[PDB]
């Protein structure tokens, strides 16, 4: 469902659109008003379309049949279309300012906002629903703004990553029960290698800037990194990683994953789990918002503190969340601190656990008194 | 109070000591003059055995304070003092005499120019993010001191940095400041003065908030803008109404005209509220005086924008509604002075109004 | 209750009483062997007056049985000790305390 | 294993270093209750031994030094630091003998001299764990004498031979050798422990040439540079304190003399005011001038062009001039600290590029202070109050309470902290100092510290904190006008955040009978207060009906609560602020629902009906519930305060003859607003009578249960304030039921048996305040 939303989505990834002519050659020519072009949402791979069910929905790729998805571009509302040219084309439309309408080619349906009076506008954000209209409001005009290369690259990466990981999740559910025993696990083969390579590429994509780098580019790079993490968050990549981790950690070890999905797949279960945890760490490391996003499911990470498969990764995730959010300190309870302490007596003498405990007490220069107490009365007196 | 008030004799020593100590301060310590900025900048400049000079290190630190991401810049008294030190360093009949003063000023501004003052000034201006704080009151003064006399090297460096950095916020911040600039506001003029009329100066009561406090601020911002243009650096005035490299584009000159229109409205309303009355109180007198002073500054700014033949700025004005403002000023001006001509005590006020026109 | 293990014999004629101030250099320990507090490390003797319950009841009774100049070793069971709560951060719950005390002077 | 073995067993080294870090973390920021536990685990012995051990590795040497500071010191260090930046100076006889330059004019050593600035002591508590089993646990004690001399001795052991150029460092690096010891010494200095001889040793060590191949001369890394920056900063602060105290001492002597000539001159005039009538009769003035102006005129001789202002003898003003020259000399206007700091800082800057930002900041802060001393004196003088010698212990109580208060803003607020702040506030109030010296509490930033606490809590849980804080702020308002103004600035916050007592009460108290502040009311603030009434015009608090309640549409509860603020904001000092009048009714009509469920417009109903609602549905308790409050009487309060606010917003009669079309149209708005007649209705809508007889019962109605007589009084006020009474007919009409029968009820209550009742008293006030004065007005 399309909406003329505003505010945040002026700087998010679902707001992007990608123009595409219906001519394969010279597609990059300058836009001429009324060339039968085709618009493709990038982060979802859907096409602005004219269907009978709703009038304006983003149909999937497989039904952009040159009628529902062909559009012109019109300077003004009046009636009248130029055949494409084998050259770069004399420029007509301009970024920034030059206004242009939207004109479907099938049924002359111009694109105006419905603007009815339901409770959706009053309760939620002012999101004027977008619909087609033969004429509609006479003030349905558009300013064209360019997107930076990092934004477009991140949008396409979101598209590919979401598709691949949803396929992987689909497979994981395809053998939810069903112990294969002897023989094949199921029909589809897990995109194991694609998952691993994509994970490593994304991990590279989010690496922090080098400390040794100067102070005038490191902050620009930090801003870019925070922005990219924000884009990936606001399109569900955190949720996709969380769901993959949930689907995998159900299996207590690689052997269980083999019993359900064959040995040839289980040979990399540990690696995939470690990569998933490290990616989830990178998505949140430093970004205040994404660390805040773990206010509720904190128990989640705590409940998984004692998995010997990927132990360092989950600890480092917890460390990042704790040091980049004060609110998650207030929600800490006794069972959480007890689990963190038990991590010491189960996995040995490791200093990072102590560092996590230190971060639990003081935040932003303010001391969380209850955490100090709980740590003192649950760790020190035993002296073991 | 008219019936009796204390001799200091009956005050116990504890109150008397305080009242002494808040009078010895203003009467004596404030009036004292210490000229240390020159020596501070003269010795911080020397580096005597690629290594940046000490003043350069200070400048880079203050720049870092701005480049680092902080939503609202926090009051740093250190910058708020060193900036004024630098400004005082920059600040201080024959053609040879004039040229000697000119050379001294050139060196004084250039020593800060080399070590990175222009960049930090612009960065801090951006960092204030449209807020009216003493931060800007100091940064603008420092920038003016650097640019006083139109040191073309400074204009080159600032334009170059603002171009290559392609920052889209500097002009947004300047626009925010400018649209937040005050205006004579005859309203509060009636209010408080009437209140003052009542005169609630009771026991230990204090007569004194001048209307439009932030007159010096506007007068300095507009002067800064003008000095950015002085010397007819047509390239800079060309960049002014259109960045052409930034993601967006803002015309600063039209915003300047907008503030001019606001001031035109305010003085016009002053004219009507005061029109019936014959002699304005001294408070209203210097209210109008400081109004014309800010006006003189804004008009010199406008002049500068188009002083050279920046035809682009000329057309931008040619569409602008400045015509009305001055049209208003026409009706605003000739009426004033006739009444001002009627007042013999307001001759100097008439002089100021005349030179404004 | 408390017990008196005469590590070294004191005087045996004089004993602490009501309204008198006793000074001690106590070094103390848990039952396993860990040590929690020692006056001797602090370097100052500890003072208290038999009667107003400065200390846990057990310590008071134990120091009351003692003589002057007699080192001993009290063994305060939890009930005459801190007890179920335990001193938070120092004494675990329901712990038995052993105290190498030495009644130095009785004033 | 021996601890020094943690120099090759690196994993245990790191683990133990982080264990010490965790110890400091749990004890951080005032947690003394945990500090005692750490005393048990790390003793007062181990600490001293680790401090005096050379073979210990770095991450453990620094670890143990910082552990010592955390367990024992940095809970009195932060508090003593917070109160270091203020300069209360008791006018003791001791403080009189303080001269900038010790007699003999060369600088005395910094920080070596009698300083009477009134810093409070810091309390400790022995740590024993045998005591029987909350009040604030003080920090664990430590012998602060062996520690002091020990720090000095090891600093000496680490300085010159430190520069022996030996590749023997104490702890693996020059940094790990110096940094901890300097940290400890600076902390001890700030605590005020070091005597004068010890301070002389410290100075001799820092720079032996000027203070009498030192410390600054030798080779140095950056962190150690930062530590010397802290030390020299402490000494600069001591010098500033000395200047301020010398100003206080000279103020004392010079004012004890400066009064003498005033009395002598008064005697001279009284003996000789005659013979010079209208000649000295102008000079006799300045004795009826207010005292601050008198003092300013007394101290007005420096410019030598204004010298006629001063009537002083020449010698007396010479005293001030000499003191001024001495002050300038002391302020600089090497062979001294100033030049040492300047040359040191410049040399550090010009011998290497400093990559430590905080080091750069420290360097240039010191440099600025050492080039401008007069300026820092002028910026510290605002914090300078000379209290009498008597009121000194009270100030200690005040300062310790303030220390606890501002020592809890660093800790998130639980129940224990809540109780501690509430006790501290009460202790602040009870000081007679709080009454006597309001300027001081404005100087210490008290109304800002408490405001900050309230902002933190409001930004709800812990409501009693907001109640206590707002009561404190109301008292601050009431104490004196300058406080009112002070907090009037925050009125935006104090209003946008709006239970017994409320921050809205603070906002109202800011402007109670202060024309200057009342007028200065920004319009948008008036909207903000009409919003939150617009914000409560059509609503019922879910926070009210959590128990069985009739759940009516509108909520007068918040309504009247906001209304009273406006009532204060419009009418002051027995007259209207007509300047802030059009704003009031204009803003009220822009939200034409605010006039109540009745008097909206279309759908509006009878005002007599508007109250008839309560007349019936309030008096039966069948609707309220199956005890906090009752209804109707609060509804009546709403429909009372509305009318009172509008009445107060009425133009005065002399302003009526001003022909103010503004005022006249406001009258018209009022007149169309409520009919001129309904008045007599609500005036005549009768209310119950006390339990006269009734078998000696108490069926006398509860006020919260029966009709607001002040509702009718407000009616009368509005009646005589805008509608007025102009014929004997309407006066007769009101007297018929609205006035005379009320008098019958009152004088029936006049019986000694049924006069003490609250209802009689309220009716007495009602008749006295509005009825009787009106009747007097219409008598001719």
């Amino acid at each position: 469902l399309v909406y003329y939303e505003g505010g945040a989505v002026c700087t998010h990834a679902r707001s992007l659109w990608r123009l595409e002519p219906l001519r394969i050659s010279w597609s990059g020519s300058h836009l001429r008003w009324g060339q039968p072009l085709r618009i493709r949402h990038v982060t979802t791979g859907r096409y602005l379309a004219l269907t009978e069910d709703q009038g304006l929905v983003v149909v999937d790729a497989c039904k952009a049949h040159t009628k529902a998805t062909s559009f012109c571009f019109r300077v003004s509302k009046e009636k009248l279309p130029k055949r494409d040219v084998e050259g770069m084309g004399p420029p007509e439309i301009k970024y920034g300012e030059s206004l242009c309408f939207v004109q479907h080619v099938a049924s002359g349906l111009w694109l105006t906002y419905a603007a009815p009076d339901p409770k959706a506008l009053r309760l939620g954000v002012l999101k004027k629903k977008a619909i087609l209209h033969q004429e509609g409001h006479m003030d349905d005009a558009l300013f064209l703004t360019r997107c930076q290369q990092e934004e477009s690259q991140a949008a396409r990466m979101i598209h590919s990553t979401a598709g691949l990981y949803n396929q992987f999740i689909k497979g994981l559910d395809s053998f939810s029960g069903k112990p294969r025993g002897s023989g094949p696990p199921a029909g589809p083969a897990l995109p194991i290698e694609a998952v691993i390579l994509s994970l490593q590429d994304l991990i590279g994509y989010f690496e922090p800037p080098s400390e040794e780098l100067q102070h005038e580019e490191k902050q620009s790079k930090l801003r870019s990194l925070r922005n990219r993490q924000s884009l990936f968050q606001e399109e569900g990549m955190l949720s996709l990683v969380l769901n993959c981790i949930d689907r995998l950690n159900v299996y207590t070890t690689a052997a269980h994953f083999a019993e359900y999905a064959g040995e040839e797949a289980a040979e990399s279960w540990k690696e995939i789990v470690n990569l998933l945890y490290e990616l989830l760490a990178s998505l949140i490391r430093g970004n205040r918002a994404n660390c805040a996003l773990f206010s509720t499911n904190l128990d989640w990470v705590v409940s998984k503190l004692d998995r010997l498969e990927a132990s360092s990764g989950i600890l480092e995730v917890l460390y990042c969340v704790l040091i980049e959010s004060p609110e998650v300190l207030n929600i800490i309870q006794e069972n959480h601190i007890k689990s963190i302490i038990s991590l010491l007596d189960k996995h040995g003498r490791n200093h990072k656990v102590l560092d996590v405990l230190c971060s639990l007490c003081v935040c932003n220069g303010v001391a969380v008194r209850s955490n100090q107490d709980l740590i003192t009365e649950n760790l020190l007196p035993g002296r073991e | 109070a008219c019936f009796r008030m204390t001799p200091l004799y009956n005050l116990p020593t504890h109150r008397a000591c305080n009242m002494f100590l808040e009078s010895y301060k203003a009467a004596w310590i404030l009036t004292e003059d210490h000229s240390f900025e020159d020596r501070m900048i003269d010795d911080l400049s020397k580096a005597g055995e690629k290594k940046p000079d000490p003043l350069h290190q200070l400048v880079l630190h203050f720049s870092r304070t701005a480049l680092t991401e902080k939503s609202k810049l926090d009051e740093d008294y250190l910058y708020m003092a060193y900036a004024d030190i630098m400004a005082k360093s920059c600040h201080l009949v024959s053609f040879e005499e004039k040229e000697m003063e000119k050379q001294r000023l050139l060196y004084q501004q250039s020593r800060l120019h080399t070590r990175g003052a222009a960049e930090m000034v612009l960065q801090m201006i951006s960092a204030c993010k449209g807020e009216t704080g003493a931060m800007v009151s100091s940064t603008l003064k420092l920038g003016i001191s650097i640019l006083n006399g139109g040191n073309a090297e400074v204009q080159q460096k600032m334009l170059d940095y603002l171009k290559d950095k392609k920052e889209v916020g500097f002009f947004q911040s300047i626009q925010a400041l400018m649209q937040t600039c005050s205006v004579l506001d005859l309203n509060a003029f009636e209010r408080q003065n009437k209140a003052e009329g009542l005169g609630m100066v009771n026991e230990d009561g204090t007569v004194i908030e001048k209307v439009m406090a932030d007159d010096e601020f506007t007068q300095d911002l507009f002067r800064f803008l003008q000095l950015l243009c002085e010397g007819h650096n047509n390239d800079f005035q060309n960049y002014l109404r259109t960045q052409t490299g930034n993601t967006t584009t803002i015309n600063i000159i039209i915003c300047t005209v907008d503030y001019l229109l606001r001031l035109q409205e305010s003085i016009s309303d002053f004219y009507w509220y005061y029109s019936g009355k014959d002699v304005i109180e001294e408070q209203g007198k210097r209210n109008f005086s400081k109004a014309m002073s800010v006006a003189k500054q804004v008009f010199n700014s406008l002049t500068e924008y188009i002083q050279g033949p920046c035809t682009g700025n000329q057309q931008s004005l040619a569409h602008s509604r400045l015509w009305d403002a001055v049209v208003g000023f026409l009706h605003v001006f000739a009426h004033m002075m006739m009444k001002l001509a009627q007042d013999s005590s307001q001759i100097e006020l008439l002089k100021e109004l005349l030179d404004l026109q | 209750g408390v017990e008196i293990e005469t590590i070294s014999p004191g005087d045996g004629r004089t004993f602490p009483k009501k309204g008198q101030t006793c000074v001690v250099h106590y070094t103390g320990m848990l039952q396993n062997g860990k040590k929690f507090d020692s006056s001797r490390d602090r370097n100052k003797p500890f003072k208290f007056r038999i009667g107003k319950q400065e200390v846990i009841k057990g310590f008071e009774e134990g120091a009351a049985q003692m003589s002057l100049g007699q080192r001993a070793k009290l063994t305060c069971t939890p009930d005459v000790a801190y007890g179920a709560t335990g001193h938070p951060g120092v004494i675990p719950p329901n712990a038995t305390l052993i105290f190498d005390v030495e009644l130095l002077n009785l004033e | 294993m021996d601890i020094l073995e943690l120099s090759e067993r690196l994993d245990l080294q790191r683990f133990h270093s982080h264990t010490l870090r965790l110890y400091r973390a749990v004890c951080a920021l005032g947690n003394n209750r945990v500090a005692h536990a750490l005393c048990s685990h790390v003793d007062q012995a181990q600490l001293l031994h680790a401090l005096e051990d050379a073979h210990l590795p770095g991450p453990l040497r620094a670890g143990y030094y910082d552990l010592l500071i955390s367990i024992h010191l940095e809970s009195a260090c932060r508090s003593r630091r917070s109160m270091l930046s203020e300069y209360i100076v008791p006018l003791t006889p001791e403080t009189r003998a303080i001269t900038l330059f010790p007699p003999g004019r060369r600088h005395g050593l910094p920080g070596v001299g009698v300083t009477t600035s009134l810093r409070p002591p810091h309390h400790f508590s022995p740590p024993c764990f045998v005591a029987a089993l909350a009040p604030a646990r003080l920090s664990p004690a430590i012998p602060l004498e062996a520690l002091r001399d020990k720090a000095l001795r090891m600093l000496g052991e680490a300085v010159r031979d430190g520069g022996q150029h030996a590749r023997d460092p104490v702890g693996g690096s020059v940094e790990f050798q110096f940094v901890p010891v300097l940290k400890l010494v600076s902390t001890l200095l700030v605590m005020g422990i070091f005597g004068d001889e010890d301070v002389k040793q410290i100075l001799k060590m820092i720079e032996p040439e000027v203070f009498t191949e030192g410390l600054l001369q030798m080779k140095l890394p950056e962190s150690v540079k930062l530590q010397m920056c802290n030390l020299l900063e402490y000494f600069c602060d001591q010098e500033l304190q000395h200047r301020v105290e010398s100003l206080a001492a000279f103020a004392e002597r010079y004012v004890d003399k400066l009064q003498a000539n005033q009395r002598s001159r008064y005697a001279l005039l009284m003996r000789a005011f005659t013979m010079s009538a209208a000649e000295t009769a102008r000079r006799t003035r300045e004795f009826r001038s207010p005292p601050q102006e008198q003092i300013n005129m007394l101290l007005h001789f420096k410019d030598e062009a204004d010298e006629e202002d001063c009537p002083l003898p020449e010698d007396i003003r010479q005293d001030l001039q000499d003191f001024h020259q001495d002050l300038l000399a002391h302020c600089g206007i090497p062979q001294s600290l100033q030049e040492l700091v300047s040359h040191m800082v410049v040399r550090w800057a010009q011998e290497d590029y400093v990559q430590s930002p905080e080091l750069v900041r420290a360097m240039f802060s010191l440099l600025h202070r050492q080039y401008d001393g007069l300026g820092e004196l002028l910026r510290a003088l605002p914090r300078a109050y000379t209290i009498s010698p008597s009121s000194v212990e009270d100030t200690m109580s005040l300062l310790e309470c303030l220390g606890q208060i501002r020592s809890l803003l660093i800790v998130q607020m639980g129940p224990q902290e809540e109780n501690l702040m509430i006790q501290s506030i009460g202790n602040i109030m009870n000081n007679k100092v709080f009454y006597q010296h309001p300027n001081l509490m404005r100087a210490l930033g008290m109304h800002e510290t408490v405001m900050e606490v309230m902002v933190n809590v409001l930004g709800i849980r812990f409501p009693k904190m907001v109640t206590s804080c707002c009561r404190f702020l109301c008292y601050f308002c009431r104490i004196s006008r300058q406080n009112q103004r002070s907090m009037f600035d925050h009125l935006s916050y104090l209003l946008e955040n709006s239970q017994g007592s409320t921050p809205l009460d603070v906002a109202a108290a800011s402007v109670i009978d202060n024309n200057e502040l009342a007028l200065a009311l920004q319009e948008q603030d008036l909207e903000k207060v009409v919003s939150y009434l617009a914000g409560c015009g059509l609503q019922s608090c879910p926070m009210l009906l959590a128990k069985g309640y009739p759940d009516i549409g509108w909520n007068p509860c918040g309504g009247e609560r906001y209304l009273d603020f406006l009532r204060f904001a419009v009418f002051v000092n027995g007259e209207s602020v007509e300047e802030n009048a059009n704003v009031v009714v204009r803003l009220l009509i822009r939200k034409p629902e605010c006039f109540g469920p009745a008097l909206r417009g279309e759908g509006g109903s009878g005002l007599l009906a508007a109250i008839e609602e309560a007349i019936r549905i309030s008096e039966d308790p069948a609707r309220d519930g199956p005890n906090r409050v009752h209804l109707g009487h609060a509804i009546m309060s709403f429909y009372a305060a509305l009318i009172d606010l509008l009445g107060r917003c009425a133009p005065e009669m002399h302003l009526i003859q001003a022909g103010k079309g503004e005022a006249l149209r406001i009258r018209a708005i009022l007149r169309s607003l409520v009919p001129l007649d309904d008045l007599v209705g609500i005036i005549s809508l009768p209310l119950q009578i006390p339990t006269l007889g009734k078998d000696g019962a108490l069926v006398q109605p509860k006020m919260s249960a029966s009709f607001v007589p002040d509702h009718k009084a407000s009616m009368v006020l509005f009646l005589d304030r805008v509608y007025g009474i102009e014929n004997q007919d309407f006066l007769l009409h009101v007297l018929d039921v609205g006035f005379l029968p009320d008098m019958r009820a009152a004088a029936s209550l006049d019986t000694a048996t049924f006069s003490t009742t609250e209802m009689a008293l309220a009716l007495n006030r009602y008749l006295c305040l509005a009825v009787l004065p009106l009747i007097t007005k219409c008598a001719p």
